């Protein structure tokens, strides 16, 4: 059960953009650096670079406080933007292994780690225990191959994907700075994981479907309604251009389409007009606009916008979305690739060309499906002597029926859905080892 | 926040002396230890009934004494608005200057100018208060076999039931509950007679050495004074062995009887600390027995006090839920009579509320999920049926305050602000209401949740319990609905406001009626299903929720609600399941396995209709689908819900034979209990309009030929068919509905009177280890079933015919089992109580004239309670159907005298249950008299206690209910 | 407005007597430490106890998520981080693809861009 932050549930801005351009697209979670126009910070020259320990203790006492006055036990504590703030609490670095993950958390979601860890036969006292998660006891592999006894196996855990995580020692020389409009801020961070492929939960859509264009109809169905509860007019009342500037790509008929059920258009002599709340139009409370789009939701969108963008810079149009390599590494074919053979659809390709790690250390997320004569004119006598010959144990030349015989041979020359399924469980064994033992090692290359 | 109440106090201690047999009086003196909070405090108030104070005093100084009792007759005697609306007015208003919760007045000290000038100095003073409870009319029980010689001695007891504010009539204190205090408390009594009180042992030897013993029952615990009751009498015996610290005190010859009953009561602790994440908050645990009862459920600090009848020693096997049943709740209701705790009647429902969702989790893992199931329904059929026939059951956190009413449940009386106004039906869905709306908790916020929230609970009492008192700071153990509120929000704050201002704060019961619509049956629309309901006298609009609909083959499709209910809605469709020929099973519902082309299959991808399958709205849904769907429906389907409802909708229409076919199938798998109960009277029912359709058998035969066969049963079946609880529940239900099997000549069950003789005749011996009782008693109640009423045609009434030919075979088995159980005795003579409906049952069919001289004989004292309460129904349904004015008089003066609570509430209770003298009908005349010692008997006599007047303003809601009565 | 978070590298004795103030917790490290952004963007001067160190903000090849928790179990992401401005003793102070970083942050992590990153087909 994961419970995000009432910014991230409430689908506030900035934390989910309501629009990205093709500039914002190619750098879809990686923001850079840009210059304030106004405030501390848009001046020249160096400015004062604060500390924050008397910060951490006094929001990590008053939190505890918060906690046993009403009395005790788990409380929840990310209300406000001002909450999701680097600035306090414990805090970690997670790297990212995959240049663009098929699924990717927003700013004020949540994600849990859970410490899977297989017993060791006979008399287990337990698994290790760790500086962060909650140790789950697991019989079946949740991953792709399966854990030996005795292994412990970090991951994160949320409802968009699965990923093994590793934890690291922050080097001597890097620290975290925190950068506002009024000044930066600077804490020690030791704790850093690298987080390997992931095993994606959730389906990323692909462009102009009816999943990907019902989302962004009810999106902006989000949108305008908490406009309406930001209005403090009676009656509620809100402008076209307000969307728009939102929404620069959709026309204003799709708009149209949208505020028709539940607005009323009064026309004013100026170019600046009002979509007047319908009165017997009941608005809907805030927990009902929130079953209405996840959080989860948005990521998946987020997510084909973003590649999407990435395809059309190199070179594919929308007729290649009998398809080409690259357009096979795009998140709408690698989930709908892996949760299909979660489900026992299918199998994998894994090793093929949409291995992210391109040297051979990760999967590849593609579709595959789940799929005499002579030796009977042997004359039983000779076959006893081949039998002989290849090493068959006396026992099976001893009875010499003469017909298990000629099939124990045929099996001998011969040495096939089990061994399907098997060279399919061996191939993802060999390769989930091997990430484990490269981006867990310490080797300084 | 903080209680609008001054004087806080600390301490407290009684000490019951001297208490009397004979003239059965108790005297005692009392010490509170009191912080006064503002200065001219000088009538203090205190309160109690049947109390004649001996003296007073505070720090040696007798000051003044005010006792008045308007909780008595109205001011004058003769007050001729004699109507419902005024005295249900002037006593709510009156019972409430009774509280002190005002500046009011019931035993007002007045503190003297030198006490007040020590007030100016110091607000810290000692109460010693010297008083004499007198024969207790109504706040204390001395149970005494009529011996009186030696048996006085051994098999008499002492001890006080009572309602929530009852510890007023036992010894003087402020409105009973919400003041957090602590207690020491000095017994005066028996060497052998055990007294059972709250707190711990914390002073007990052989005690002043000279002829008696004397009991220190220290309670340092902080709760409330209403839990204090005082058990003397019964015998020590330590149940522990698991968990080492259980005590339980029983009258004797009663004692293996507790060896088998309070075993499993271990997992009872081990589930609700596996719920609340800490211990048994308290020392020891303490339990008695008692031949009487106010309230069966009752349940005190660290202490349950109720009756003998829950022991169910072993072989008695239809008590296997109902003891543990009961100790659930009375572990539950004590756990929140304990610490968490309300500051006015308004805000109790969160308490009651948590109490039976806990033992509601308990019954999900100790017994029957889908019996759990089965109870929720028994609750919304109990809300359904009370809130029809009267108004709703609102949980106000709102005041009438400034003397105002805001009241649109005041059909018969007042709700807000007290207890004591309430009947048990409105109290009873009080409770039921509270269990539901803890279900919609569950409905819109998580188990886990839950858990987390009631962890806080606890941890604010037992953190703000067991200390020095913390002075300002102390009151955290009132927990009422704001307050909690507020937590919850800060758990999970979701929109459980609505949900307030819907269930909580708008009493009503919702119809439902989703008018089914076809659509893809071949049609443009695709799967429409229209909603619409109105329904007023008592209805309500509740809008946005979710329909489940279950696919021939698919899934479960979820759909959403607006208000604004004349509506029309989609369904989230089914692909076209064509060449279903081929299409056997492409999963149903995981591997179940069915195949019908039987129904209506040409063009129906739909199966069912279903909203809120978890059973969140109080609900009552109406509409219609095609009855193959009803019929395929109780083939298989995984909701017992699902299933007795269309086992009720079944039992209204139809009769064709293959429904008989498929309740028969139903009835031999292993699906569940009582489904197959009412399968059985679905059967009945049906067999009932069989009458120019007789197509089947004689029914029910050919299921007792087939399903049961001791060693092969050549054509009967005789010995020994237990160990299996399914086939004994079903041997106790099946003749009872066999003998409702009548075709319209006589109605001539005759094949089955003659098996059921049969029957009866072929019992068993030892070798069943099960005190075959229960099998007999339904039995008996199946030839109460065997209802002939056109025997006398003209006159056969009086010892004509020696009423035949049938009905003295009857006569004759009815006899001998009212015999054996006078000779045998087995179990309370539940038997006897069959036998006497049986004996009713022949009277209103003609057949015994209908004289209640047995039944009056069985109305008398000296009986067991069942028998008691069996023969006063007998006589109330007599008095309504037959013009018995004398036998009404006695029953009226039974009501003021007997010292027996609980005969007196089932009158009461059924009594208006089922009426005689009934409302703009009257040809027995009320006017004359009646309306007049009905009015005294509201008035006086009545001070015992408040559930009896509260029957009596049930009577008169009941009998003339809002007008003049038709007198002057 | 989104937070912007960034990875601070300088050389290791001035990593320490940095390190040092930050676990010290001063309020004079406002003082101590101060970094100036020349107006290209790309090159700066952080200064250590008014000691001038070259800097360069390079773009780090893999995408990085900072996160924070109060339970160590469930976590809340805080930020996402991509560059680095790093320190050097020697270098102009004022200088008159070259920002493109190749290394992880992390051991395992080293020469992504060429090794673990798989390249785009064109066309």
């Amino acid at each position: 059960i994961i419970q995000h932050s009432i910014p991230a549930v409430e689908l506030r801005q900035p934390f989910f953009p309501t629009h990205m351009g093709p500039i914002k697209l190619r750098q879809f979670h990686r923001p850079p650096l840009k210059k304030y126009s106004f405030g501390a910070l848009s001046q020249p020259g160096p400015h004062s670079v604060q500390p924050l320990l008397k910060h951490i203790k006094k929001k990590a006492k008053m939190r505890e406080q918060e906690r046993q006055a009403s009395g005790g036990g788990e409380m929840f504590f990310m209300r406000t933007p001002q909450d999701l703030t680097g600035k306090d609490g414990d805090l970690i670095l997670a790297e990212y292994s995959e240049e663009n993950g098929p699924l990717m958390m927003q700013v004020g979601m949540a994600t849990k780690i859970k410490n899977y860890y297989k017993r060791k036969p006979g008399k287990d006292p337990g698994a290790p225990d760790c500086k962060y998660g909650e140790t789950v006891y697991c019989h079946t592999s949740p991953f792709l191959g399966s854990l030996h006894p005795g292994q412990l196996l970090q991951a994160f855990e949320n409802n968009l994907f699965r990923a093994p995580i590793y934890l690291h020692k922050m080097p001597e020389t890097d620290f975290l700075i925190i950068r506002t409009r009024q000044g930066y801020y600077i804490r020690e961070l030791v704790d850093i994981f690298v987080v390997g492929q992931q095993c994606p939960l959730f389906e990323v859509p692909g462009p102009n479907s009816k999943r990907a264009n019902t989302h962004i109809r009810d999106f902006l169905q989000v949108f305008i309604y908490r406009l309406f509860w930001k209005s403090k007019d009676r009656p509620r009342r809100i402008r076209m251009e307000d969307i728009k500037k939102a929404f620069p790509s959709h026309s204003e008929s799709s708009i149209r389409k949208r505020l028709k059920l539940c607005a009323d258009f009064k026309r004013t002599g100026m170019d600046s007009n009002w979509w007047v709340l319908k009165s017997d139009f009941r608005l809907p409370t805030e927990e009902e606009i929130r079953a209405m789009v996840s959080p989860e939701q948005c990521c998946a969108y987020y997510s084909m916008i973003a590649a999407e963008q990435r395809l059309k810079d190199a070179g594919y149009g929308e007729k290649s979305f009998k398809i080409d390599d690259e357009v096979r590494t795009a998140p709408w074919n690698t989930t709908r690739a892996f949760i299909a053979a979660m489900k026992g659809k299918c199998l994998l390709e894994v090793t093929g060309v949409a291995d992210p790690t391109g040297c051979g250390e990760g999967f590849s997320y593609v579709k595959i499906p789940n799929k005499d004569a002579d030796l009977r004119r042997l004359s039983l006598k000779n076959a006893k002597q081949l039998l002989r010959k290849f090493g068959v144990p006396e026992e099976e030349i001893k009875k010499l029926s003469r017909w298990e015989v000629i099939d124990v041979v045929r099996t001998m020359s011969t040495e096939s859905v089990a061994e399907h399924q098997e060279r399919y469980k061996e191939e993802c064994q060999r390769i989930f080892d091997l990430q484990n033992k490269v981006l867990s090692s310490t080797e300084v290359l | 926040f903080e209680s609008p109440r001054p004087y806080k106090l600390t301490h407290q201690v009684v000490c019951i002396n001297n208490i009397n047999f004979q003239r059965k009086s108790v005297v005692g003196f009392v010490e509170l230890t009191i912080f006064p909070t503002v200065a001219n405090l000088n009538r203090i108030k205190l309160n109690s009934k049947q109390c004649r104070i001996y003296r007073v005093r505070i720090n040696d100084l007798e000051a003044a004494f005010i006792y008045n009792d308007p909780t008595l007759e109205v001011c004058h005697s003769e007050s001729k608005q004699r109507n419902l609306n005024y005295f249900s007015n002037a006593y709510a208003a009156a019972v409430s200057a009774v509280d002190p919760d005002a500046g009011n007045g019931e035993l007002c000290i007045k503190v003297p100018s030198e006490l007040w000038k020590h007030v100016d100095e110091l607000k810290v003073l000692k109460i010693h208060i010297n008083f004499s409870l007198d024969q207790p009319k109504g706040g204390l029980h001395f149970v005494v076999p009529s011996v009186e010689g030696s048996m006085a001695e051994r098999g008499a007891h002492v001890f006080s039931c009572g309602y929530q504010n009852s510890t007023r009539f036992w010894f003087p204190c402020v409105d009973s509950y919400s003041e957090l205090c602590t207690w020491k408390l000095e017994f005066t009594v028996d060497a052998a007679m055990v007294a059972v009180s709250n707190g711990d042992l914390v002073e007990t030897v052989y005690t002043h050495d000279m002829r008696k013993k004397t009991f220190h029952y220290m309670l340092t615990i902080p709760t409330a004074a209403s839990n204090i009751s005082l058990a003397i009498g019964p015998f020590e015996i330590l149940v522990d062995p698991y968990m080492h610290e259980v005590t339980h005190f029983c009258l004797p010859q009663l004692l293996p009887l507790l060896k088998h009953t309070t075993s499993y009561l271990h997992e009872v602790f081990e589930f609700y600390e596996e719920i609340l994440t800490c211990r048994y908050p308290y020392s020891c645990f303490k339990t008695v027995f008692i031949d009487e009862a106010y309230v069966e459920v009752a349940a005190y600090a660290s202490m349950s006090i109720f009756s003998t009848n829950l022991l169910h020693s072993a072989m008695i096997i239809d008590e296997t839920p109902l003891t543990r049943r009961c100790l659930a709740q009375s572990l539950a209701q004590q756990f929140f009579g304990c610490f968490i705790s309300r500051m006015s009647w308004s805000d109790e429902w969160v308490l009651k509320g948590i109490s039976g969702y806990i033992y509601g989790l308990w019954m999900k893992k100790t017994f029957g999920v889908n019996e759990y199931r089965h109870w929720i329904k028994e609750e919304l059929d109990k809300i359904v049926a009370y809130e029809l026939k009267t108004g709703g059951v609102l949980l106000h956190p709102i005041f009438g305050g400034g003397k105002e009413k805001d009241n649109p449940a005041s059909h018969l009386h007042f709700s807000i602000k007290h207890p004591h106004t309430l009947s048990w039906e409105y109290y009873s869905m009080f409770q039921c209401k509270a269990h539901l709306v803890m279900r919609l908790i569950e409905n819109r916020i998580s188990m886990e949740f839950m858990l987390q929230v009631f962890n806080k609970l606890l941890s604010l009492a037992s953190t703000a319990s067991s200390q020095k008192f913390q002075s300002h700071m102390w009151s955290q153990m009132l927990v009422s609905t704001s307050g909690f509120l507020k937590s919850i929000s800060n758990v999970s704050g979701k929109d459980i406001q609505p949900l307030i201002k819907q269930w909580v704060d708008q009493s009503g019961v919702v119809k439902f009626y989703g008018s089914f619509a076809f659509n893809r049956k071949r049609n443009v629309l695709e799967l429409e299903i229209k909603q619409d309901y109105t329904s007023p006298g008592t209805q309500k609009y509740v809008g946005p929720l979710k329909v489940t609909v279950q696919e021939l083959d698919g899934s479960f499709n979820h759909t959403l609600q607006i208000e604004e209910n004349s509506l029309k809605h989609d369904i989230p469709c089914h692909s076209k399941s064509r060449r279903n020929k081929k299409k056997k099973i492409p999963l149903m519902n995981g591997e179940e396995v069915d195949m019908d082309l039987s129904a209506m299959d040409a063009d129906s991808p739909l199966l069912w209709i279903r909203i809120d399958p978890d059973m969140s709205v109080l609900r009552k849904v109406e509409f219609e689908q095609a009855d193959f769907m009803w019929q395929y429906q109780l083939r298989y389907e995984r909701d017992v819900v699902a299933q007795q409802e269309s086992i009720l909708a079944l039992e209204k229409f139809p009769t064709p034979a293959s429904r008989l076919a498929l309740t028969d199938i139903l009835e031999q798998e292993q699906c569940f209990y009582r489904v197959r109960m009412s399968a059985c009277f679905c059967l009945a029912k049906i067999a009932n309009s069989m009458v120019s359709t007789w197509t089947g058998p004689p029914a029910m035969k050919s299921l007792f030929t087939r399903m049961f066969c001791c060693k092969s049963c050549p054509n009967i079946v005789k010995t020994n068919n237990f160990m299996s609880f399914q086939s004994y529940f079903l041997q106790k239900t099946m003749p009872v509905a066999m003998a409702l099997l009548r075709d319209v000549h006589n109605l001539c069950p005759k094949e089955v009177l003659t098996f059921i003789l049969d029957l009866i005749k072929y019992n068993d011996n030892r070798k069943n280890k099960f005190s075959d009782n229960y099998y007999r008693a339904e039995m008996i109640d199946a030839l109460a079933n065997s209802v002939t009423p056109a025997v006398s045609v003209n006159n056969e009434v009086r010892t004509l015919d020696n009423l035949n030919p049938d009905v003295r075979l009857i006569l004759e088995e009815i006899t001998r089992f009212l015999n054996m159980e006078k000779l045998l005795p087995s179990y309370r003579h539940t038997i006897t109580v069959s036998c006497l409906r049986a004996i009713r049952v022949l009277q209103k069919n003609g057949h015994v004239p209908s004289d209640p001289a047995l039944f009056k004989s069985y109305a008398e004292y000296g009986h067991f309670v069942d028998i008691r309460i069996a023969a006063l129904e007998a006589v109330v349904d007599y008095t309504k159907v037959d013009r018995s004015y004398e036998e009404l008089q006695w029953l009226l003066n039974m009501i003021q005298n007997d010292p027996v609570p609980y005969v007196r509430h089932k009158i009461l209770n059924m009594l208006t249950k089922n009426p005689p003298f009934t409302k703009n009908m009257e040809s027995p005349l009320c006017n004359e008299a009646l309306v007049d010692q009905l009015w005294k008997l509201m008035n006086s006599g009545t001070s015992h206690d408040w559930r009896l007047r509260c029957g009596a303003v049930d009577l008169y809601f009941t009998l003339f209910g809002l007008s003049r009565p038709s007198c002057l | 407005e989104l937070e912007s978070q960034f990875i601070l590298r300088l050389p290791p004795e001035y990593a320490s007597t940095v390190r040092r103030a930050v676990q010290s917790g001063h309020v004079n490290l406002k003082d101590r430490l101060t970094i100036e952004l020349h107006p290209d963007g790309r090159h700066g001067i952080v200064r250590v106890d008014r000691v001038p160190l070259a800097s360069k903000l390079v773009d780090l090849p893999c995408v990085m998520e900072s996160l924070k928790t109060i339970d160590k179990k469930t976590f809340y992401k805080t930020a996402d981080i991509c560059q680095m401005l790093v320190s050097t003793v020697d270098g102009d102070l004022y200088p008159p693809k070259k920002f493109i970083w190749n290394h992880g942050i992390t051991l395992p992590l080293k020469n992504v861009r060429k090794r673990r990153f798989r390249k785009t087909a064109k066309k």
